[PDB]
């Protein structure tokens, strides 16, 4: 039979910044955000859920030293932990 | 017989930390009932999308951005997922591209998705290969959203849906001055 | 001396639904989202961060039976958890 | 000499189970470098504020909205805040109002805000109430954003700021049918 489900659910955005502000890239090195998050999820996908990686990788953008940027979750609608278990 | 000093990096999973079985064994004793299920490791189709956009008809070119598509399509390897890479598109390129993505197979045997946006952007969204101040080639948040949702994407219903956005929001530095 | 500082950080926003759909509201029990919000943080405040009690309420529309809401956390700039230690 | 089957809800918390000091020592050996701080119980000067419209000129009222402002309000002061409650604003007032709140000297001697905005709403944003489709009267969530943030509310600077809104955001239930 027919059942009728969330039109939008599970789903979570990153940005490399705030809203109106800018994100920075750099000729050979690439982007500030990414390289950052690759760090990240590469340290911490074994143990921490994407919402708790995402929060620690805004944690590190916090002292600004010259190149200032803040990524955001948005539109959050995850209702569980998202661990990416790597390696199973 | 290994060496704890030597991190074996050799394996598909790369430079990503392992999970241990005892490790997840553990996250799932904790909370069991609010955590996203994975699917079988042998038989699952992970995939992922990367859109990015280096060259532009009116605006600079990105340059460094082929270093963002090889760090985030390997980290996306290393984590199970296939990965499509498309570049230099307009924002109706890239609706089509998300759209046939949508409508991938693989999906049904998936748990999960990533989508990766990397270009020029404005407070409006991302910037497609075509963008000018005269006439916009914008793509907003709200139709990638859209285009895969429960209704857009079903086969991805009830599986966490990753969308990732390396892109200016705007022109400001994000700052203010306090007195230290 | 002056030092720069983030102009957006260590937000979080929590809509009663997602975008473009409605909410629901009872004339005598009140808003839906309101009665669960306050369920929640009642019994998860001790024990859970504000980012995981809003997962939580999320988690609890799940099943939609005739009134479908789906709340949403959005432009999201916490970079710690926010424990809110009832009693302290 | 208490009967844990009789939990006491008479306190200033109320309904709220407590945090004992075994779990809050607990909370904070587990990620102590990654909590917001919180200031001393005796001397922190905590604020909430709560904006909630019932009654409008030209939309219909939102009965059962003094049932939410009883829950919140009391939820608010059961975690530690001292709660402002404002009635029946236009989107002006509700500025006029989130402008007086950010000025207010106790956030200096606060750890954190909770503001709650509880009205008829539309995709655009939240109803004031004189909001007519002929002449809209909305507050937009940027706007409450830009009110309270490092540089317009300077004595909330690394304070966590929590918003909460109970408003729909369009006309859609928000469903789609699957085969089951
Ligand atoms: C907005 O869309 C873009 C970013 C994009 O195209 O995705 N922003 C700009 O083009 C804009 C703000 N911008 C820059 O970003 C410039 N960048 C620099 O000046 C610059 C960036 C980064 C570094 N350093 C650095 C160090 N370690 C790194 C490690 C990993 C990855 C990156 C790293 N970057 C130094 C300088 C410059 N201009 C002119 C500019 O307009
Ligand atoms: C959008 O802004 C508003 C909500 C608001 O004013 O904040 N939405 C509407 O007015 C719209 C969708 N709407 C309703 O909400 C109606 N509601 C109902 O039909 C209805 C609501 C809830 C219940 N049941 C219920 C049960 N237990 C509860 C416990 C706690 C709190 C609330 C509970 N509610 C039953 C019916 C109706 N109409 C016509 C409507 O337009």
């Amino acid at each position: 039979a027919i059942k009728k489900a969330h039109i939008e659910k599970d789903f979570i955005a990153f940005c490399s910044s705030t809203p109106d502000n800018v994100s920075w890239r750099h000729p050979t090195m690439g982007s500030v955000f990414i390289g950052r998050l690759i760090e990240h999820m590469q340290e911490y996908a074994c143990s921490c859920d994407v919402e708790e990686i995402f929060r620690k990788v805004r944690f590190s953008f916090e002292q600004p030293d010259g190149r200032a940027q803040m990524p955001t979750t948005e539109r959050v609608t995850l209702t569980r932990c998202f661990y990416l278990f790597p390696g199973h | 017989q290994d060496n704890p000093a030597m991190p074996t990096s050799s394996g598909s999973e790369g430079n990503v930390k392992l999970c241990s079985l005892e490790e997840a064994q553990r996250i799932w004793k904790q909370k069991s009932a609010e955590i996203y299920p994975i699917m079988d490791k042998s038989s699952r189709t992970r995939l992922a999308l990367i859109i990015c956009n280096e060259e532009f008809d009116s605006i600079p070119r990105r340059t460094g951005a082929e270093v963002d598509i090889t760090g985030m399509t390997m980290l996306l390897q290393n984590l199970g997922y296939s990965v499509d890479v498309k570049k230099n598109l307009t924002a109706s390129d890239m609706t089509t591209e998300l759209e046939a993505f949508a409508h991938r197979p693989e999906h049904k045997t998936s748990d999960s998705t990533f989508l990766v946006f990397m270009s020029h952007g404005i407070r409006e969204g991302i910037c497609g290969k075509k963008h000018s101040e005269q006439v916009p080639d914008i793509l907003q948040l709200n139709a990638i959203f859209n285009m895969l949702n429960t209704k857009n994407c079903p086969s991805l219903k009830d599986k966490p849906k990753v969308i990732i956005i390396q892109a200016c929001r705007g022109d400001s530095p994000g700052v203010v001055w306090f007195k230290d």
